[PDB]
RNA sequence: GGUUGCGGCCAUAUCUACCAGAAAGCACCGUUUCCCGUCCGAUCAACUGUAGUUAAGCUGGUAAGAGCCUGACCGAGUAGUGUAGUGGGUGACCAUACGCGAAACUCAGGUGCUGCAAUCU
RNA sequence: GAGAACAGAAAUCUCCAGUAGAACAAAAGGGUAAAAGCCCCCUUGAUUUUGAUUUUCAGUGUGAAUACAAACCAUGAAAGU
């Protein structure tokens, strides 16, 4: 009814579709703040459908700035060409997020009232739920490694078990170096081989095997400390192409004069 | 590269708030809104005035530290924060003070006689006749025992003393009123 | 049950007052250009920053019931008024409130010439930074409503008092310069609201 | 065309409301249990009618979900039971559809006097593939018009297997 | 919480007023100021400007040719190093800096399970910082992978307790040390134990030594000095693992043994008495040193640290060929051995006397001087990575800085609650990383003589601290089981 | 210009009904050995990107759709209100100024922009 | 509103609406939204010690309450509360 839409108040905008939650959201933003007054940056990892997203985001009121970002697609670069959104995934683009903005911060390889300060950051996840063993917190552990000092206690790491408050290290290593997929695979090596063909299909084409997935993670971790430069593609078709390619099939809004011809015939 | 700062007059600082205080002359004509240069001498002026406050602020001692993390309140001993002093600047209060004064009709009496304040050790109160302590109150309180008891020789009393404590309850409730009265 | 006594308490006085919070009052002739000022104004001022949530109309200078109201209502201490009219264009009266009675008011009026945020150079900024003040004129001083625009800006930007501060909280700095200095029989020079990154 | 809108089997709900909550409601349980091999889950009570002498908060009903193949080998079963000839009504505006039965004992597992004798509420949800949408905690949203379920495609669906009927209107 | 007594008013006035404005216009020296090498080395009363730190780098390299920066010091009263221009011939005292930074540790990274007792000992590879190995009470000894902080190539056979853990300079073999008498030597990569256990001593192992590789064969494989509580050390061949000779001079049980960069090796006992030791003449004893009243505990040598990382640097580069390794070891020696415009090293001797001497074995059998004023035992004793200042360890919850050039006490690191048990020297020489019977550990920086920061999170005693050679990272190990790693 | 991530303004951003989307990425989807949680692998956790689908989500185009928003001498510097004077009125009130100062209504227009990182014929 | 053996006007379940005519301690500005509501997990605090009001009879360089402030505590991965 007109009266019900009148009333009617539309939440925002960045809240109606489902990606931020405002009322976590206002914590990170706004802290205390009647401590001692420093910049408090944000480390952002999203995980998303073959790809993560990784960025640390300050707070602005014109909106956040990234200061550096990170994404999975670019995990090939340093060998790694299957499991792109898998746990040793996630841990690999945190170490090599982290080392890279270490590096471009000029920690490793107004800056008086010495010393360097180190960079703080706070990891947010946004609607990702709080689960121990997600990859979102194999992410935070690769980041922590890389040289980001995030605050986090180790309640929720692959491991944990509540009967006993310990962390099992083993465990924990498995999962950074993809123990999980080499186990899966061996079991699936004895077992219905059409799934074995579906399933690992890459690793098959790539020839890989339990051992050689965690060689290749050791070595992906070596080059991401290696080369972090963050080299990005050559960008063929550069700009102007693309937006002449994307109106080529645009849709353009009818003219007010088009539409009271098109009325006037209606009529 | 220069950082000196020379005004006819000294700028007088507010470290407290972070502000600083120029009462030196400022030309009508060119800070006219007309004039297209506006822009840059307050751009300058701003900029000398920065200058000056920054070099105050940084004149300050700093605390140094040589705890951790710990305790997310303080701060780490890498960092190193300057010391301001308390404003200078008057502001006005956005409320009127709270003190506001009471004797409740208790504490006249407390003081004309010798009655010192009970020491408020705590609700732990040793339950005799049984291996537990039982608080005074606080959760299962012992005044709720007659409640839970199987036999009260000498209507039952048990609703006797509930409306007891009730009443106790109400005379508190109607002293306390009696004293927001005043 | 007692959960509204925690946020009573926090709005009851204290002798170390809580951190003074800005209301934001769209008037009933308020512009769209007069919208955007107050929100950009308003976005120095979080995490204390309030918008009400539809126009009101209010002539303070004719009856100052409505901001008490308000300011006893929502226990902002710091109120904006926008106001536009023909003689008056662009009207930003501040308010201010002690024990929610109206203390004192100015009316401020914006020029044209004004410059929105998205206007200026394409430069970040940290939110919640304490903003540093820098007073230009003798008038602020010595004169009676200078001196009461300073006292007002001050009290509204300055934030949370501290005794401690991180010089890397020190990104930016808010400048408050007359149009020159005036004598009596002239009208009251402009004020000059500028802010500046620092480097 | 219709490449990813293939009317499918959501879940198949089992329900079994009891006057009571002792005896009875237990054996309901088990037998639910025994017959779809999951423990099932108890509803309680809104509020004190007093008509049927139900009280707030007694925990009245009794109900367990089945999805995928196991939801339905349980449906075909049942509608054997109902002799695959449902009737116009028993359909919902939104797709989904539903019956019930008495002396489940027919359908399968053993009288077992020592249970006693129940029915059951048959009832059934219809999707279509992007159902995940509706009820995804990320960026959840509607669904398109021409993608709902509705009683004519559920009843077209039905149509098309167990060789079901669609008694006079 | 006790609180530091708050300002008073007139604290609060006073403050609130500008003041120590730095504009320094012209601060023209009043006398003229000269370069002078720290060692012995003067090279020119000139008299420049309000030169800045910058100025006087440049002005000492191009007076060098090399326009190689050194730390600028006054005379050594003032002995601070325009820094000096507020105080007033005026003589600066320089000394090669050998560039490097290692950032101050200020946070652990996480509590790492494993071994089901306390952690006895551990040592950081010389090559890479990323592996480490760790002694605890249990029979087995662990690798940790520092960069996971995960355990990684568990060794086991042992039945007892692993006393102490030690890598070869090489950081080709691991040589552990355990309660049971045997030495056992692993592959780093796989864990595997290098052939049968090395057997032959009648009591535990107190300590171990590496040869150092400039000393070795060109090609072959260092030796390793082992130290036992029964009074003799034996020199095992890492290829043979036979002992070609046994020294029992030592009347009681070894406290430790250093091997010297000139081919000595230098051992303390439980016998009141240090003695000298020549590798070359068929490990023969050549001179014995008898100052200590109580026994002598913890023996080392200033160029220990380079003998321990010869042939490697904080950069973590390896050589190519074994003769590049060999130069490269020879050079990081004679870099420090070569300080004093001579080559020879200095030994510092601890003892539960409250006492240290500082003796050049080589040079004279006599004690150059006397380094005394500790109230309880010293238990440890680290000279620094370029011999400029001594740093012991005591019961009695001090730490005390001497110089190295002549013994001299310097300062006292106060700060500590309880016993400390070891320090480790940061790579540059900037910070010092010490432990303490106590709760938390700390770091110190010699520069300021001044706490850098505590670093509490140990559940229980801390028996084992050490610094990675890149600096990068800190191990630990204690009473509570868990082995923790800091960094920056 | 399309798109993913983080946001600012917070309906020109919403709701109903219709239509298209080249490449990429979202999205659905496929699997339950491992981490993980549910009566239900529905939600969520993990693996797979391999067997597909642009049906759906999302973006875009339309209704003289409902609401919504903007500029305005259109209401208007009008009404309303206020302060002053033997001006008239016995007074109350009437005419003036003298400062604030509206809104309905009406005229015309519109049905998302924008801050940072990354990617696409 | 659409449907389900007993089961109907009120029993419980599935779907679509719900600006909130949910329970919010509050009347109430009309507020409260991936909550201040509903379901689930962990948790004591009347902890001490410094400072300004009050009291006394070994005026107790502390014996206690009151207010403030600091440590400590609960929780979460965290911001924070």
């Amino acid at each position: 009814s007109s009266a019900y839409s009148s009333r009617f108040q539309t939440p925002f905008r960045r809240r109606r579709e489902g990606k931020t939650d405002y009322y976590q959201r206002k914590r990170l933003v706004t802290q205390h703040k009647a401590k001692y007054n420093t910049p408090k940056y944000r480390l952002v990892v999203r995980f998303t459908n073959k790809d993560i997203i990784c960025q640390i985001i300050s707070s602005t009121i014109t909106g956040d700035v990234v200061l550096a970002a990170a994404y999975s697609h670019e995990l090939p670069r340093y060998g790694i060409t299957h499991g792109l959104t898998n746990w040793a995934a996630a841990y690999a683009t945190g170490l090599l997020i982290a080392r890279r903005t270490l590096q471009k911060l000029g920690l490793d390889e107004e800056a008086v009232e010495d010393g360097p300060r180190p960079f703080k950051v706070f990891l947010d996840i946004g609607l990702q739920r709080t689960t121990t063993g997600a990859r979102v917190f194999g992410a935070l552990k690769g980041a922590s490694d890389g040289g980001l000092y995030v605050p986090h206690s180790e309640n929720r790491f692959p491991g944990w078990d509540f009967e006993t408050e310990e962390i099992d290290p083993e465990l924990l290593r498995s999962y950074i170096f993809g123990g999980h997929v080499s186990q899966y695979m061996e079991e699936l090596a004895d077992d219905d081989e059409e799934r074995f063909s579906e399933l690992f299909k890459g690793y098959l084409a790539d020839d890989i095997d339990a051992d050689s997935l965690e060689d290749i993670y050791t070595s992906a971790h070596e080059a991401i400390r290696a080369d972090p430069a963050f080299k990005p593609t050559e960008k063929k078709f550069t700009k102007e192409q693309y937006a002449a390619e994307s109106k080529k099939y645009r849709q353009t809004k009818l003219s007010k004069e088009e539409r009271a011809a098109r009325v006037a015939a209606k009529i | 590269l220069p950082v000196t700062v020379e005004k006819p007059i000294p700028v007088v600082y507010d470290l407290g708030n972070l502000a600083a205080f120029d009462s030196n002359v400022l030309d009508k004509n060119d800070l006219d809104s007309s004039n297209a240069r506006r822009e840059e001498k307050i751009k300058s002026l701003t900029r000398d005035n920065v200058q000056l406050l920054i070099n105050q602020l940084l004149s300050l001692p700093m605390k140094t530290t040589t705890e951790s993390v710990g305790g997310t309140g303080g701060q780490s001993s890498v960092m190193t924060l300057l010391q301001l002093p308390d404003p200078t600047t008057d502001l006005p209060r956005e409320k009127p003070l709270p003190k506001a004064k009471a004797m409740t009709k208790w504490e006249k009496f407390a003081a004309k006689k010798g009655i010192k304040p009970k020491e408020r050790a705590g609700k732990m109160i040793y339950d005799e006749a049984s291996g537990e302590w039982v608080p005074k109150w606080g959760y299962k309180g012992a005044n709720k025992k007659l409640d839970d008891q199987w036999l009260v020789e000498v209507i039952d009393p048990r609703t006797l003393n509930r409306a007891e404590r009730k009443r106790l309850v109400k005379k508190n409730e109607k002293q306390q009123r009696r004293n927001m009265k005043n | 049950n007692a959960r509204a006594k925690r946020a009573l308490v926090k709005r009851e006085a204290k002798l170390v007052e809580n951190v003074k919070q800005a209301l934001f009052i769209p008037g009933q002739s308020c512009n769209k250009n007069l919208h955007d000022i107050m929100v950009d104004l308003s976005a120095l001022k979080k995490p204390d920053m309030k918008r009400f949530n539809r126009k009101n109309d209010i002539h303070p200078f004719e009856d100052m019931s409505p901001l008490e109201f308000f300011s006893e209502k929502n226990d902002c201490s710091l109120m904006v008024l926008m106001t536009s009219s023909k003689k008056r264009k662009n009207n930003m009266t501040f308010i201010r409130t002690f024990g929610y009675k109206i203390y004192d008011m100015i009316e401020l009026m914006v020029a044209d010439n004004f410059k929105l945020l998205s206007d200026f150079k394409k430069l970040t900024f940290t939110v919640g930074l304490k903003p540093m003040f820098t007073f230009q004129g003798a008038a602020f001083d010595t004169h009676p409503v200078y001196k009461q625009i300073k006292s007002l800006f001050l009290d509204f930007f300055r934030g949370e008092s501290t005794d401690l501060q991180d010089v890397a909280g020190l990104q930016h700095v808010i400048s408050m310069t007359i149009q020159g200095d005036f004598q009596d029989g002239e009208p009251l020079p402009n004020v000059l609201f500028r802010v500046y990154k620092l480097k | 065309q219709n490449p990813m809108r293939d009317l499918k089997i959501e879940k198949l709900v089992l329900n079994i409301s009891v006057g009571e909550s002792g005896d009875r409601l237990t054996r309901a349980s088990k037998v639910l249990e025994q017959l779809s091999g999951q423990t099932p889950v108890q509803s309680k009570a809104r509020y004190t009618v007093r008509t049927f002498g139900i009280r707030r908060n007694e925990k009245i009903a009794v109900h367990v979900t089945v999805r995928g193949p196991k939801a339905e080998e349980i449906l075909e079963r049942g509608l054997k039971v109902k002799e695959y000839q449902l009737r116009d009504r028993n359909f919902s505006a939104t797709g989904n559809f539903g019956f019930g039965i008495d002396e489940h004992i027919d359908l399968g597992i053993k009288y077992d006097p020592s249970i006693g004798i129940f029915g059951m509420d048959f009832y059934v949800v219809m999707n279509r593939p992007g159902a995940r949408v509706t009820r995804r905690k990320r960026c959840k949203g509607t669904v398109g018009n021409s993608h709902k379920t509705t009683k004519e495609d559920t009843v077209s669906w039905f149509k098309q297997k167990y060789d079901a009927d669609v008694l006079d209107k | 919480s006790t609180l530091i007594p708050p300002p008073s008013k007139k604290q609060k006035k006073e403050a609130q007023l500008p003041r120590e404005v730095a504009i320094i216009p012209k601060d023209l020296p009043n006398v003229s100021i000269k370069f002078q090498a720290l060692d012995t080395g003067d090279n020119a009363l000139r008299v420049p400007g309000a030169i800045s730190e910058k100025q006087l780098e440049e002005l000492l390299n191009q007076l060098n040719g090399t326009s190689v920066p050194y730390t600028f010091s006054c005379t050594i009263k003032a002995s601070d190093p325009y820094s000096s221009l507020i105080k007033p011939q005026i003589t600066l005292l320089y000394t090669p800096r050998a560039v490097f930074k290692v950032k101050p540790v200020t946070r652990s990274s996480s509590a790492i399970a494993g071994h089901g007792s306390t952690i006895l000992c551990s040592a950081f590879a010389p090559h890479t910082s990323s592996r480490m190995v760790t002694g605890a009470g249990d029979n087995t000894a662990r690798i940790w992978d520092c960069d996971t902080q995960t355990p990684m190539h568990t060794l086991k056979g042992h039945y007892n307790w692993v006393l102490c853990v030690s890598w070869s300079p090489d950081g080709e073999v691991i040589a552990t040390g355990s309660m049971d008498n045997t030495i056992r030597l692993w592959d780093p990569k796989s864990g595997q134990c290098l052939g049968d256990a090395l057997r032959g001593h009648s009591k535990w192992i107190t300590s171990l030594s590496w040869e150092p590789i400039h000393l070795v064969k060109p090609g072959s494989k260092p030796r390793l000095a082992s130290s036992s509580k029964d009074g003799t050390i034996k020199i095992w061949d890492t290829v043979s693992r036979v002992c070609q000779y046994t020294m029992s001079g030592h009347t009681n049980s070894v406290s430790c043994v250093k091997w010297g960069g000139q081919g000595l090796l230098y051992s303390g006992s439980h016998d009141r008495t240090v003695r000298v030791w020549d590798i070359n003449s068929q490990g023969r004893c050549i001179n014995i040193l008898k100052s200590h009243a109580h026994w002598v505990n913890h023996l080392s040598l200033s160029t220990d640290y380079a003998l321990r990382i010869g042939a490697f640097d904080h950069t973590g580069k390896k050589p190519s060929t074994p003769e590049e390794a060999q130069k490269k070891a020879l050079e990081n020696y004679e870099k420090i051995c070569k300080k004093n415009g001579n080559s020879e090293e200095m030994m510092v001797t601890a003892s539960d006397d409250y006492t240290m001497f500082l003796w050049n074995p080589l040079k004279s059998t006599k004690p150059i001087a006397r380094m005394t004023g500790h109230q309880k035992l010293v238990n440890h004793v680290a000279f620094s990575p370029d011999g400029r200042y001594i740093v012991s360890a005591s019961f009695d919850n001090s730490i005390k800085l001497w110089d190295g050039r002549d013994g001299k006490f310097i300062s006292t690191f106060r700060g500590h609650v309880a016993s400390v048990y070891q320090v480790a020297w940061s790579s540059d020489c900037r910070l010092l990383v010490s432990c303490s019977k106590d709760t938390t550990l700390k770091v110190w920086d010699v520069r300021t003589r001044k706490l850098s920061v505590d670093l509490p999170g140990h559940k229980d005693e801390v028996y084992t601290v050490d610094w990675s050679v890149d600096g990068k990272r800190v191990c630990s190990g204690g009473k509570d089981k868990m082995v923790r790693l800091w960094t920056h």
